[PDB]
């Protein structure tokens, strides 16, 4: 069992255990959900509070990375913040060098590449976060997830963290072709209130954001009255 | 400076702009660059104002004496020859491009060009000054022999307006004079009634899109006009 001490070693079965362990940190974190409508994309996440004395906005998990795109972090927040910085730099590079807003599919593939490189070298460890990427540039609305292995995929709806098995069940009873961004906020918030476990985590709040036609394809937090 | 002369059936038209400048500042906005050498012979002057004023005055002095000694009006070829000789003998110490043009009953309307260096060439039209370079193509495409006196005045006004809309060293009034067997006819057009300028051409009304607003698309549309 020396094979699980660094990310630069395969096990006999063809696995990389340090990356699996990093994934377990995401699976024990707070729940997130997201949905891709015909207008846009909506993201929502549960924040577990550690004190009743925090200001509002503390330890935000959702961050803008360009005018038209945003990221939500699951698992370890300071690791997520390092990925947010990288993503900001790739979006700026696309505007400065190629004179375009970065397409959603390209942004997700660069984030994946960046995360993968920390699974290859004896001197670094894998990130302990999964990132939800939400974008609306010239390729339409797009929602992607990148995990600690650096694997990247596109979704119509998705859930992450410790409530994900149940939350997935409830996202399967939505109609993705038809739904608008105002309905979505009500349904997504409901799923998150229902999976919350009241024994373990006593204090919590919800954080919600979107990018859609209503907002002029600007990625932003929803106004706190719509919850 | 933009100067020119064109022959027509039975005479010539001379035309010019009215600007004199030190490079980027306008010292006189109403100079007169059509200078009289005899009753029906004029020159157009480009280059150093001091040099062209001095050689025009000397040429005129010699023509007046010649006319008294023979008791007849002088021919255009005599004025061109006298002027050529002064330009050629002084070529290393002056900056001058001259056009001599006029009417006489032996040869009709004649145009001579005397560029830097002091050569002398007899032509159907001549161009001179910084602005001439903009007009070679305008004449190659739109000039014909045998125009009438009124056609030719209108054509030269238009030619001067095109050159001065593109050349920073030309501008102001357009002055013309027409020389034929009758009396000389001078005309001055003010800038406000110019027959062409870029400022009123409809293909240059809409501004280029250089300052597009910050957006979620790569489509280019309009310039930003108000703060966000």
């Amino acid at each position: 069992t020396e094979h699980d001490q660094s990310t630069d070693i395969f096990s006999a079965d063809g696995r990389v255990f340090q990356v699996e362990y990093a994934c377990k940190a995401v699976d024990n974190g707070s729940t997130a959900v997201a949905a891709c409508c015909t207008d846009g994309v909506v993201v929502a996440v549960e924040k577990i509070l550690t004190s009743r004395m925090l200001e509002e906005g503390s330890n935000d998990r959702i961050h803008a990375v360009d005018r038209q795109a945003g990221v939500c972090i699951c698992g370890m927040l300071p690791d997520g913040r390092a990925v947010v910085s990288r993503a900001r730099a790739e979006a700026e590079n696309s505007r400065d060098v190629f004179a375009t807003p970065i397409p959603g599919s390209v942004l997700a593939s660069r984030i994946g590449e960046f995360m993968h490189v920390y699974t290859t070298h004896y001197a670094y460890r894998p990130f302990g976060c999964s990132v939800i990427i939400a974008s609306y540039a010239d390729d339409g609305p797009q929602l992607f997830v990148s995990d600690p292995s650096g694997t990247v995929a596109g979704y119509y709806g998705i859930a992450l963290g410790k409530g994900k098995t149940v939350a997935k069940t409830e996202l399967e009873k939505l109609n993705f072709k038809s739904i608008t961004c105002d309905e979505a906020v009500v349904k997504l918030t409901k799923i998150l209130h229902d999976v919350h476990d009241k024994s373990k985590d006593k204090l919590y709040e919800l954080e919600v954001a979107w990018v859609c036609n209503k907002s002029n394809c600007v990625f932003q937090h929803v106004p706190n009255d719509m919850i | 400076t933009t100067i020119m002369a064109v022959a027509f059936k039975g005479g010539v038209v001379l035309a010019a702009d009215s600007r004199t400048s030190t490079g980027t500042y306008v010292v006189n906005r109403a100079s007169n660059k059509l200078t009289k050498l005899a009753e029906k012979i004029y020159c157009c002057r480009s280059g150093s104002a001091a040099d062209t004023q001095a050689l025009a005055e000397q040429t005129a002095n010699y023509l007046e004496s010649y006319e008294i000694d023979t008791s007849k009006p002088v021919n255009v070829t005599t004025a061109a020859n006298i002027f050529k000789k002064l330009c050629y003998m002084n070529k290393w110490n002056i900056s001058a491009g001259i056009i001599v043009a006029g009417y006489d009953p032996l040869n009709g309307g004649s145009v001579y060009s005397i560029p830097s260096g002091g050569s002398c060439v007899k032509l159907d039209y001549a161009l001179g000054g910084s602005g001439s370079i903009f007009l070679y193509s305008f004449f190659d495409a739109n000039y014909k022999t045998g125009m009438s006196k009124e056609e030719c005045v209108c054509f030269c006004q238009r030619a001067v307006a095109h050159a001065y809309s593109r050349d920073g060293s030309s501008g102001g009034l357009i002055r013309t004079i027409a020389l034929h067997q009758g009396e000389p006819e001078d005309m001055t057009i003010p800038w406000t009634k110019t027959p062409y300028c870029m400022e009123k051409d409809p293909k240059y009304r809409d501004l280029a899109v250089q300052n597009p607003p910050f957006s979620s698309s790569a489509k280019i549309t309009v310039n930003q006009s108000r703060s966000e």
